[PDB]
C-alpha cells in the first residue's frame, strides 16, 4: 500500500507514453497498483494492476 | 431615553448614559426609577473568517461512536515501545503510513525506528528498542537541597543527598546511575526525622505535638518499634546492670520515673570497659549532689556539648 | 535488515536539526562464502494537510493607532507586530511596505517607554503608581519584553536584573510562585496560575539573558507543575501548566501525562472531528474557554503537529465565541500569538528539502530535489560497498529517508541457529 515512484508527463497526442518503471533491487511482491490523475485541475482518475 | 453609546475605549464597557430630562420641573416629587448607566461589554473581531458564520448545536467526549470503519482498510493507533513517546498522534491510519517513534527524557532510539500499517489491520513494528543515555532527578521532597543538582545526569554519575540544619536522611547518603537509576523508594519517600544530635526542640519530638499543652512525653512503649540504638542504665531499687534500646531510655525518664529519676549513659552492648564506669554510678546524691564534671548527668540528657 | 533510517529536518523543527546522517557498511560473521551486500534507498514524507484559515485585515483599521489602559492599549501592539512579520504581508495597504512598517516601529518605540513608566527603583513592575509589588505584572511584562529582543533590542544588564528579583525572593522553596499585591482547597490552584504564568514569562526571556541561577529556578519551577498537576483540577488551570512546560522539554514522561489528561478533557464537533475545543467547567463577554484552548492551541504548536491543531485554528477562525473576551488584552494576545505560530509551522513545513545522498570516500551516488509536486523518491540501489552518507542543503521541510541491506546469509551460521543437523 505504499507508493513507490511518481511521473508527470505531456500530452501531444492523446496516447500518453510514459518512461519504463522499474522493479527496485529488493522488490516486495504482491499485486501492484498504477494510479493516474489529470493533476490541474480535474479529479478525473483511473487505476491499473 | 438613551444615548451616550460611544467606541471600545479604555477598559472598556460602553457608557450609554441615561438622562431624566424629559419632563422638567415641577411640584418635585420626583425623579425617575432605572438605572443611569449601562455599561454593558465592547465586542471586536479581527476577523476575515467570510464569515459567515454558520454554526450547530452538538458535543462530543471522545464520543463512544467508534469513528471506525474498515471498509476504508486502515489501522489503528499503535503502541510504542518501552518508554513510548510515538509523535504525530492520531485515531486511525492509513495502510502504507509510516510513523515513526521517539524516546521520552531520557533515552536514545537504538535501531530502525518506525512503524508502517499494513493491508492487514497490524503494524510491522520493526526492531527498535530505548537505551538509556541519561537518567533523572527524582521526585523526592523539598527538605533538600541536593548535590549536584542538575536537570538529569550522565550515566557514571552519582548523586548526594543530605537534610540540614538538623535531623539526617540517615541513608542511602549517595547513589550512582547507570540506568539502573539507583534505588530511590518513592512510597515511603525520605521524611527526614530529628537527630538525637539537635540540642534544639529535642523534647518536643516525644511530646505530640499538637497537643495538648502541648509537648511533654509519650508512653509506655508507643514510641518503640523504631531502630533505638542500644544503651546500658541502672536504676528503681533494682540495680542490675540492664542494656536497652534508646526507645525506651527516654521513655523511663519522664513523668513516670523521673521521680525516682533514672539513670545512665551507654552506649554499651554490656559490655567490658565502659562497665566499670557505672561501678562509680553509685555516687549521686551522695552526700549533697553531684558536681564533678557532667555528674549531675545534665539534666534533660544532652550530647553534653 | 533494514536495520537504519532517519527523518532530515532542515529547519530543526522537532528538537535539534538533522542534516547529515552517515550509514555505516558492515560485514557480519554469517556471511555467504562469495555474494556480496546489496542496500536500497528511497525518501518521503510531510504533506501539510490545510492551508485553513487567516486573520486580520480590518483589525489594522480597527485597532492599530485605532488612564491605566495603556498597558492594555500598546500590549497586542507587540503581538500583532509579530504576525505582520511571521504572516511577512505588509502588502495588503495601499501605502508602500516600509513607509507602514517603519510607522509601525514608533509604536513599539512609545511602547517600550509605556512599559517603562510602570518600572520601580525595585526593578520590578507595579500597576497603579508603583504602591504595591505584584508577581503577575513582573511576569506578563517580561513577555513583552522577550519578544522585542528578537526584533530592536534590549539591554542585558537592566533586564536581567528584573528576574533576579522573583528567584531571590518571589520563588517559594517549593517552587511556587505567589505575589504580594492583593474552601480550603482552593489555594492550590491560585498557586499553578502564579507559578505557570511565570514559567512562561521566565522561558521567554530566558532565551536572551542565559543565567545560571535562572536555570537552577526553572528546574524547580517545571518540576513542581509536573508533580502538582497529577490530579485533575481545572481544564484552564491544566491547558496553561501544559503551555508552560511545552515551552519546556516536551519529551518528559510526566509530560506527556499532563498532555495525555489534557486531550481527554478536550471537546470535538464531527467525526472526523470539524472543531476541537476545550471546555472549563464541569456541568454548567462571559466566554472565558478561549484561553484554555488558546493555551492548548499553543501548546500543540509547540508539539508541532497539524493534525490536532488544524479543529482548533477552525473553532478561532470563528465561532460564537463572538468576542466577548477580557482582560482584554490578556485572552486576546494568546489567540494573536496563536495564529502567529500557526501561519509559522504552515510555513515550517514547506518539503523545498534537497537531499544529496553519496559515498563517503567516494562519488555522489544519486540526488533527490523534493517539492510539493514530488514529495517521494526512487528505490535507488547501493551496490560498491563504502560508508553511504546522506546530506541536505538549507530547505524547507520533514522528509524520511529508508535504507534497507539486504545480505544472504548462511545457514552454516548454526552457531547462532544452535542446531546441527543431518
Ligand atoms: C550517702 O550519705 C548518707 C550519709 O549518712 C548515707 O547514710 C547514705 O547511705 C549515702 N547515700 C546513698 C544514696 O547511698
Ligand atoms: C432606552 O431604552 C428603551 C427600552 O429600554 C428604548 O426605547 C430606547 O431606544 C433606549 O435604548
Amino acid at each position: 500500500g505504499s507508493e513507490v515512484d511518481m511521473v508527470e508527463e505531456i500530452d501531444h497526442i492523446g496516447i500518453i507514453s510514459f518512461p519504463d518503471f522499474k522493479i527496485p533491487s529488493n522488490p516486495r511482491y504482491g499485486m501492484w497498483t498504477i494510479k493516474a490523475k489529470y493533476k490541474e485541475d480535474f479529479s478525473t482518475t483511473g487505476t491499473a494492476y | 431615553c438613551w444615548s451616550s453609546w460611544s467606541t471600545c475605549d479604555a477598559t472598556y464597557k460602553r457608557s450609554r448614559t441615561r438622562e431624566c430630562n424629559n419632563p422638567a420641573p415641577q411640584r418635585g416629587g420626583k425623579r425617575c426609577e432605572g438605572e443611569k448607566r449601562q455599561e454593558e461589554d465592547c465586542t471586536f473581531s479581527i476577523m476575515e473568517n467570510n464569515g459567515q458564520p454558520c454554526i450547530n448545536d452538538d458535543e462530543e467526549m471522545k464520543e463512544v461512536d467508534l469513528p471506525e470503519i474498515e471498509a476504508d482498510s486502515g489501522c489503528p493507533q499503535p503502541v510504542p515501545p518501552e518508554n513510548g513517546f510515538i509523535r504525530n498522534e492520531k485515531q486511525l491510519y492509513l495502510v502504507g503510513e509510516d510513523v515513526e517513534i521517539s524516546c521520552l527524557t531520557g533515552f536514545e532510539t537504538v535501531g530502525y525506528q518506525y512503524f508502517r500499517c499494513l493491508p492487514d489491520g497490524t503494524w510491522r513494528q520493526g526492531d527498535v528498542e530505548c537505551q538509556r543515555t541519561e537518567c533523572i532527578k527524582p521526585v523526592v521532597q523539598e527538605v533538600l537541597t541536593i548535590t549536584p543538582f542538575q536537570r538529569l545526569y550522565r550515566i557514571g554519575e552519582s548523586i548526594e543527598l543530605t537534610c540540614p540544619k538538623g535531623f539526617v536522611v540517615a541513608g542511602p547518603s549517595r547513589y550512582t546511575c547507570q540506568g539502573n537509576s539507583w534505588t530511590p523508594p518513592i512510597s515511603n519517600s525520605l521524611t527526614c526525622e530529628k537527630d538525637t544530635l539537635t540540642k534544639l526542640k529535642g523534647h518536643c519530638q516525644l511530646g505530640q505535638k499538637q497537643s495538648g499543652s502541648e509537648c511533654i512525653c509519650m508512653s509506655p512503649e508507643e514510641d518503640c518499634s523504631h531502630h533505638s540504638e542500644d544503651l546500658c542504665v541502672f536504676d528503681t531499687d533494682s540495680n542490675d546492670y540492664f542494656t536497652s534500646p534508646a526507645c525506651k531510655f527516654l521513655a523511663e525518664k519522664c513523668l513516670n520515673n523521673q521521680q525516682l529519676h533514672f539513670l545512665h549513659i551507654g552506649s554499651c552492648q554490656d559490655g567490658r570497659q565502659l562497665e566499670w564506669g557505672l561501678e562509680r554510678t553509685r555516687l549521686s546524691s551522695n552526700s549533697t549532689k553531684k558536681e564533678s564534671c557532667g555528674y549531675d548527668t545534665c539534666y534533660d540528657w544532652e550530647k553534653c556539648s | 535488515e533494514s536495520y537504519s533510517g532517519v527523518t532530515l529536518d532542515p529547519r530543526g523543527i522537532y528538537g535539534t536539526i538533522s542534516r547529515r546522517k552517515e550509514f555505516p557498511y558492515r560485514i557480519p560473521l554469517d556471511l555467504v562464502p562469495k555474494t556480496e551486500i546489496k542496500r536500497i534507498l528511497s525518501v518521503k514524507g510531510l504533506l501539510v494537510g490545510e492551508i485553513l484559515s487567516a486573520v486580520l485585515s480590518q483589525e489594522g483599521i480597527n485597532i492599530l493607532t485605532h488612564a491605566e489602559a495603556e498597558l492594555m492599549s500598546v500590549v497586542p501592539v507587540f503581538y500583532v507586530f509579530h504576525y505582520l512579520e511571521t504572516g511577512n504581508h505588509w502588502n495588503i495597504f495601499h501605502s508602500d511596505p516600509l513607509i507602514e512598517k517603519q510607522k509601525l516601529k514608533k509604536k513599539l518605540k512609545e511602547g517600550m517607554l509605556s512599559i517603562m513608566s510602570y518600572r520601580n527603583a525595585d526593578y520590578s513592575y507595579s500597576v497603579w503608581k508603583g504602591g504595591s509589588a505584584s508577581t503577575w505584572l513582573t511576569a506578563f511584562a517580561l513577555r513583552v519584553l522577550g519578544q522585542v529582543n528578537k526584533y530592536v533590542e534590549q539591554n542585558q544588564n537592566s533586564i536581567c536584573n528584573s528576574l533576579l528579583w522573583l528567584v531571590e525572593n518571589y520563588q517559594l522553596d517549593n517552587g511556587s510562585f505567589k505575589e504580594n499585591s492583593q474552601l480550603p482547597v482552593e489555594a492550590r490552584e491560585n498557586s499553578l496560575y502564579l507559578t505557570a504564568f511565570t514559567v512562561i514569562g521566565i522561558r521567554k526571556a530566558f532565551d536572551i539573558c542565559p543565567l545560571v541561577k535562572i536555570d537552577t529556578a526553572l528546574i524547580k519551577a517545571d518540576n513542581f507543575l509536573l508533580e502538582n498537576t497529577l490530579p485533575a483540577q481545572s481544564t484552564f488551570t491544566l491547558a496553561i501548566s501544559a503551555y508552560a512546560l511545552s515551552l519546556g522539554d516536551k519529551t518528559h514522561p510526566q509530560f506527556r501525562s499532563i498532555v495525555s489528561a489534557l486531550k481527554r478533557e478536550a471537546l470535538v464537533k464531527g467525526n472526523p472531528p470539524i472543531y476541537r475545543f476545550w471546555k472549563d467547567n464541569l456541568q454548567h463577554g462571559t466566554a472565558r474557554m478561549v484561553e484554555t484552548t488558546a493555551y492548548a492551541l499553543l501548546t500543540s504548536l509547540n508539539l508541532k503537529d497539524i493534525n490536532y491543531v488544524n479543529p482548533v485554528i477552525k473553532w478561532l477562525s470563528e465561532e460564537q465565541r463572538y468576542g466577548g473576551g477580557f482582560y482584554s488584552t490578556q485572552d486576546t494576545i494568546n489567540a494573536i500569538e496563536g495564529l502567529t505560530e500557526y501561519s509559522l509551522l504552515v510555513k515550517q513545513l514547506r518539503l523545498s528539502m534537497d537531499i544529496d545522498v553519496s559515498y563517503k570516500h567516494k562519488g555522489a551516488l544519486h540526488n533527490y530535489k523534493m517539492t510539493d509536486k514530488n514529495f517521494l523518491g526512487r528505490p535507488v540501489e547501493v551496490l560498491l560497498n563504502d560508508d553511504l552518507i546522506v546530506s541536505t542543503g538549507f530547505g524547507s521541510g520533514l522528509a524520511t529517508v529508508h535504507v534497507t541491506t539486504v545480505v544472504h546469509k548462511t545457514s552454516t551460521s548454526e552457531e547462532v541457529c544452535s542446531f546441527y543437523l543431518k
